[PDB]
């Protein structure tokens, strides 16, 4: 059982390092960080779409 | 002959206004094709994309 743990603690320190570091350029995703970004898709202001990354 | 040579010069006004509207409309062309350019700026900068730096 400690065996199968230490492969538990690798795998969830793995969950962790993709959490962290995820980004697009720099611009970190699934962190948290990134919270609620509004994407602009329309030929005149006030139309965008609000993207959330958990 | 009085109203022949002011009619001439009446002619010669008539151009130089023209001219000045002219080159007057002819600057706010480029005015007009540098305030299009800054809307493309703006539009592109209001993606949720874009961190700070961009």
């Amino acid at each position: 059982r400690v065996a199968i743990q230490e492969e538990i603690t690798a795998l969830n320190d793995e969950l962790n390092r993709i959490a962290e570091t995820t980004s697009f350029g720099g611009n970190k995703l699934l962190n948290g960080t990134f919270s609620t970004k509004s994407f602009q898709i329309g030929a005149d202001n006030g139309e965008a779409v609000m993207l959330t990354l958990k | 002959n009085v109203q022949s040579r002011g009619l001439d010069v009446a002619v010669r006004n008539a151009n130089d206004g023209i001219s000045i509207a002219q080159t007057a409309e002819g600057a706010m062309n480029e005015t007009t094709n540098i305030l299009q350019r800054m809307r493309d700026l703006s539009l592109q900068s209001a993606n949720g994309s874009n961190s700070k730096s961009e």
